[PDB]
């Protein structure tokens, strides 16, 4: 009987100060606001029900109605940052952090998740939800012996919530919260559960989104041969964010980028840069060029694992937005690698794959090839075979596609395409 | 050679909010 109730009828039984009419009428709003279709949000605001669901959430003695408010106040703010903003100014934090503590597990439960909401809007509210307090009740939460004993849904919902605390920029999350609750991620990244494992990553690869401080603090937790062994999982979801955190961590030193390749991650690049995700291609073809943004040793490595025909593989073929970081990578090792190593990439065939991008409108794109076939062609001045060079470029039509560059739109194209041919083709 | 940031598929990332449905 509480299916479809008005509005007006819900004020009416929760003003009747009856519990049991305020927990009827509170679960009739509950069940309105659990709707997909355009649920009324802020009706239920506008008749000020907020206040006293948050009311409710303080009722140690009626804990169905404690459920019916969480659930209810939960849905409010899963809405715009005005609907979340809402549920905050009624005094939900504190009152949510407190459920944390209910003997009840559906009741806690409901509480993390609502946390979940408030701290997804932003980094004020998931500051102000740390401010209250809220991390060391949810670690307690997940203080068992073993994972496995909490039930499946409870915590992948915890864990989504902790993930949300690690969340956003701008600022990054507080470097003591990210101490506290990293240990804890690390525990869940050796879980079994896929969507526990996704989230684990996701919270992983928001930690190692930042300067090289914020990523030492996760390394230095020695995750990073876990998170090279989940790049091999086979659920897509547990690998897009593996290897998004992967990619974070070698935007960092060169010592940070050396674990990653210490704990064997290359060996895993032969799948990743041919995954048929072309999202996952992408950020592979990405932490590659940042991988041969490296030192030459590191460049070597690239070799040795037999990676470079699978960047030539992926410039031939791949997803524009792919094929542009593949560029990059090409680039990158062209300007920090030595002459053997421009030699051996040339003999895997880059040339070719080059020249036909230039076909492309994308000024970026051109400017970074022409950067790299000038910075092969430097190696084989040193090696006096510009000629070669030259000859190879002209052959599969790449002469043709630069010559008409020296008529480019674009500033710097027109200009180093002009250098290129006054140089080695005159 | 300069290290670079990647743009983040919104679409891949676990939902910012959720709405409890039963």
């Amino acid at each position: 009987g509480t299916v479809n109730w008005s509005v007006e009828d819900i004020v009416k039984g929760i003003n009747s100060n009856n519990l049991e009419s305020q927990l009827q009428a509170t679960q009739a709003a509950r069940k309105l606001l659990s709707r997909e279709k355009q649920p009324p949000i802020d009706n239920i605001i506008r008749a000020g029900l907020i206040p006293k669901f948050v009311s409710f959430l303080g009722k140690t003695d009626c804990s169905p109605i404690q459920f019916e408010s969480a659930w209810a106040l939960t849905n409010i703010a899963s809405g715009t940052s005005e609907q979340t903003k809402a549920v905050v100014d009624g005094g939900a934090i504190p009152a949510f952090i407190s459920l944390l503590a209910s003997p009840h597990a559906h009741i806690s439960e409901q509480a993390v998740w609502a946390l979940g909401n408030i701290a997804g809007d932003g980094s004020a509210f998931r500051d102000l939800v740390i401010k209250h307090g809220a991390i060391d009740p949810l670690l307690a939460l997940l203080a068992v012996p073993d994972l496995s004993t909490l039930a499946c849904g409870y915590l992948r919902n915890l864990t989504w919530t902790l993930s949300n605390l690690c969340r956003n920029k701008n600022p990054a999350p507080p470097l003591d919260a990210v101490e506290q609750i990293l240990p804890t991620l690390v525990r869940l990244l050796h879980h079994n559960d896929p969507e526990v494992l996704a989230d684990s990553c996701w919270a992983i690869s928001y930690l190692t989104d930042g300067p090289n401080e914020r990523i030492e603090m996760v390394v230095k937790k020695g995750v990073v041969p876990q998170l090279v062994k989940l790049l091999g999982a086979t659920e897509l979801p547990i690998v897009t964010p593996a290897l998004r955190a992967i990619g974070n961590i070698v935007t960092g030193t060169d010592e940070q980028t050396q674990k990653v390749i210490d704990a064997g991650a290359l060996a895993v690049f032969p799948s990743l840069l041919t995954n048929p995700k072309t999202n996952i291609q992408k950020e592979a073809t990405w932490t590659m060029s940042n991988i041969t943004a490296g030192r030459q040793d590191q460049i070597q490595q690239v070799v040795n694992h037999g990676l470079v025909p699978f960047l030539v593989g992926v410039l031939s073929k791949a997803d524009f937005k792919t094929q542009k970081e593949a560029a990059w990578a090409i680039t990158n090792y062209t300007s920090g690698g030595t002459v053997e190593q421009i030699v051996y990439l040339v003999h895997c065939g880059i040339i070719e794959p080059l020249m036909n991008l230039l076909s492309a409108k994308d000024t970026k794109i051109i400017q970074v090839i022409l950067d790299a076939i000038s910075n092969i062609f430097q190696a084989a001045e040193k090696l006096g075979e510009t000629e070669k060079l030259s000859i190879m470029i002209e052959e599969c039509g790449g002469l043709d596609k630069i010559e008409a560059l020296q008529r480019h739109e674009n500033e710097s194209v027109y200009k180093a395409s002009l250098n290129l041919i006054e140089k080695y083709f005159s | 050679p300069r290290k670079r940031p990647l743009e983040w598929d919104e679409d891949e990332e676990p939902p910012r909010k959720r709405k409890r449905l039963w």
